[PDB]
RNA sequence: GCCUGGUGAUAGCUGGUUGUCCAAGAUAGAAUCUUAGUUCAACUUUAAAUUUGCCCACAGAACCAAAUCCCCUUGUAAAUUUAACUGUUAGUCCAAAGAGGAACAGCUCUUUGGACACUAGGAAAAAACCUUGUAGAGAGAGUAAAAAAUUUAACACCCAUAGUAGGCCUAAAAGCAGCCACCAAUUAAGAAAGCGUUCAAGCUCAACACCUCCCAAACAUAUA
RNA sequence: ACCUCGGAGCAGAACCCAACCUCCGAGCAGUACAUGCUAAGACUUCACCAGUCAAAGCGAACCUCAAUUGAUCCAAUAACUUGACCAACGGAACAAGUUACCCUAGGG
């Protein structure tokens, strides 16, 4: 057999006790080391703008509907000069405690959007949201006053 | 072809490492070789079988003295896979015409002068 | 031209005479054209082999179907075949002389690059098709790029330099250890026990 | 034809060659009606005479790799010459460098080195791999080589409007028959990466909101 | 298809190294007529045979090429010399086809 072949040749036996010893051994640390140990500041100006913007906020649980029911939404919340806000609550929870909103804290998690307004036309957004047996009224904050869903109803009223 | 190897002088040349490992002083070095075979000359080329019989190893296990002179390290240098090589030590003396008899050759690598069979 | 340019079989000017197969154009680590030149990402050889005339088909016709001429171009590195392989003729008896001239063929030695891509194009998008083709080929190749290469031959120093094993073939094989170059070749201590006849061993250091 | 004689024809071919014990001893070749053989050489053997042999360090050996030649020291003990003759040669395999062949062959041909045609131990058995050589007895001891190791492939849940059925070509080919730009709206979904339709309408992706009959038996735990 | 001789690779660096291995060639021509005679020392195709180189000397002037070839005996010639594609090229002085009728001694 010639010395290229087209299988691997067989090593003669010191050969291939060379190539078992002088293997190569990797270094084995004492203690394993894996068992030791822009548009987010545009969304801080932008919301942090909002924040001082209004006076009367309020949110609710935007998921359950369709695009063009959305567009509805937009469309009949735009006959108002109230603006809905589809945003991050990840930075939201940061926004609360800098703008000073222990009891709102506790509200922004999960999917929800930004009722944000200077006039209300709550009431009639609520004349809106009674007509879809769904989509309920989460709490809002008036000039830092909270206002439940009951508040909704007195203030809206 | 299968041929005779020359080994490089680097391969000949020790680290202060190989002084730490081994007992050695590159400066005041040793004057006499042990050199024992520990391999056969079978399997091995004609010129290694000679080397063999001019250093005076053809039986194994057998201690033998040489000069540690580039002469007879070239010598030792084509057999260096067959044999061991230790320095010859020597706690006391060389032996005297007095105490030339009762000499014995210890394991270590010393030869002792004075060779009594008595417990210490 | 950002494609394949067309591969002969064989030359204009032919080889009239014969030549004896020396193995060793596919034995070891290649010397001609390892690194990149005004390329980005290539097929290196993982191992030696010859290439005929339908492997450069198969890279031509496999890479020019699947490639984007207005965002890369493509070099190849091994140039035609020009080894003259001869195969006597079929079922007739031994010796009266060497066959006739069959086919001709390129030597690859391993750590070639074989095809140079370019261009507007990231290294995932091109992984695929030179993976095809990397395993369309006879030697065992690789799709690799710039960095990867780097990277590759980077990590080759860290085993060198990582192992706790005081016993390399290096210095077993060129000290003459345990007499050892009676079972060697004398290019084992050139190749350093990399390189098994025309194979290759990245995993060995 | 057969018999007797020549005739113990001749046979480079086959077969066979009888006490003991010890010693030394194996692989270049050149010619040849030659390759089933001989002759010379090489190697081998005995006896004799003498003086170096072997290993080798600097220096040194051509233009168009491994190494070798040469070689004082040194380590050794052989070498050359003289006399007299026989015998042996298609060696085989392994490692290496190659050639022919299919980068087949227990295939053919060279080179270097081993081993075998010489012992014993190991590798299952075992010419050629590894360990090991010089011979006897021992119901002592220390060692050498020396026991195959492995077992694999889950994967992001969502979420999708609008300029627009992007222009041109195309019966229309709309992100998806092709060219070109590939801007833009909300907070954000590509003038589109895969199904899909003549064309559409419908489905996913990126991105938004949560994140002939198997073949030792066996055995994972006690300090090398 | 070949059989002798030489060059190159194989065979990289002293010498040597095969193949019905890869490629080139040779079987002469030309010039000179001291291409006279002698002679230390050497090389050498792995033997022998053949081959090569050569200082000094005497005598005179003032070979190129790589191969370029053939033993002994016998002939021819007064002598000096000359004599083979003896190319199967170490050459027998001169001898073809075939045998399922073959035969014998052996080998695979
Ligand atoms: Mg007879
Ligand atoms: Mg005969
Ligand atoms: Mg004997
Ligand atoms: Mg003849
Ligand atoms: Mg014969
Ligand atoms: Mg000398
Ligand atoms: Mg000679
Ligand atoms: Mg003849
Ligand atoms: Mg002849």
């Amino acid at each position: 057999s010639k010395a290229v072949t087209r299988h691997r040749r067989v090593m003669h036996f010191q050969r291939q006790k060379l190539m078992a010893v002088t293997e190569y051994i990797p270094p084995k640390p004492a203690i394993h080391p894996s068992c030791l140990p822009g548009l987010i500041r545009l969304l801080r100006r932008e919301i942090a703008a909002v924040f001082q913007d209004n006076r009367m906020i309020a949110v609710c649980q935007n998921v359950a509907l369709s695009a063009e029911d959305k567009l509805l939404m937009r469309h009949q919340l735009r006959k108002h000069k109230i603006l809905m806000k589809v945003f991050p609550n990840q930075v939201l929870k940061p926004f609360l405690e800098d703008s000073k909103y222990q009891n709102l804290l506790p509200l922004f998690v999960g999917h929800n959007m930004l009722l944000v307004s200077e006039e209300p036309k709550v009431k009639e957004m609520v004349r809106i949201l009674r007509t879809v047996p769904f989509l309920p009224l989460l709490g809002g904050c008036i000039d830092d006053t909270i206002l439940s869903r009951q508040g909704f109803i007195n203030y809206s009223k | 072809k299968f041929t005779r190897s020359r080994i490089p002088e680097k391969v000949f040349q020790a680290s202060p490492e190989d002084h730490e490992k081994y007992g050695g002083d590159p400066q005041n070095p040793h004057k006499l070789h042990i050199v024992t075979r520990i391999k056969s000359t079978r399997r091995r080329p004609y010129w290694e079988k000679d080397i063999i019989k001019m250093l005076g190893l053809e039986k194994a296990h057998t201690p033998q003295v040489h000069k540690n002179i580039p002469s007879v390290n070239a010598k030792l240098k084509v057999v260096k896979h067959l044999i061991r090589i230790k320095p010859l030590k020597l706690p006391q003396g060389l032996p005297a015409e007095e105490n030339m008899s009762n000499t014995c050759l210890k394991s270590t690598g010393e030869l002792v002068v004075q060779w009594h069979l008595k417990p210490v | 031209k950002p494609k394949l340019r067309f591969i002969e079989r064989a030359p204009l000017v032919p080889k009239v005479r014969r030549e004896p197969k020396n193995l060793s154009d596919i034995r070891g680590p290649s010397t001609e054209a390892t690194e990149f030149t005004e390329g980005n990402f290539a097929i290196l050889a993982l191992g030696g082999g010859y290439l005929h005339w339908g492997h450069f088909e198969m890279m031509r016709l496999t890479i020019n179907r699947s490639m984007d001429p207005k965002n890369m171009f493509a070099i190849w590195r091994v140039p035609a075949p020009f080894k003259p392989i001869t195969r006597k003729s079929v079922g007739h008896r031994m010796g009266g002389g060497k066959g006739a001239i069959d086919h001709y063929v390129t030597p690859v030695k391993a750590g070639r690059l074989v095809v140079e891509m370019g261009g507007r194009c990231e290294f995932e998008e091109v992984q695929g098709f030179l993976d095809q083709v990397a395993h369309k080929l006879p030697f065992a190749a690789k799709a690799v790029s710039r960095g990867t290469l780097e990277k590759m031959r980077k990590d080759q120093e860290e085993r060198e330099r990582n192992n706790q094993n005081p016993w390399t073939f290096e210095r077993i094989a060129t000290a003459n250890m345990l007499g050892i170059r009676k079972v060697l070749s004398p290019y084992d201590l050139t190749h350093k026990g990399k390189y098994w006849g025309k194979f290759y061993m990245p995993k060995r250091v």
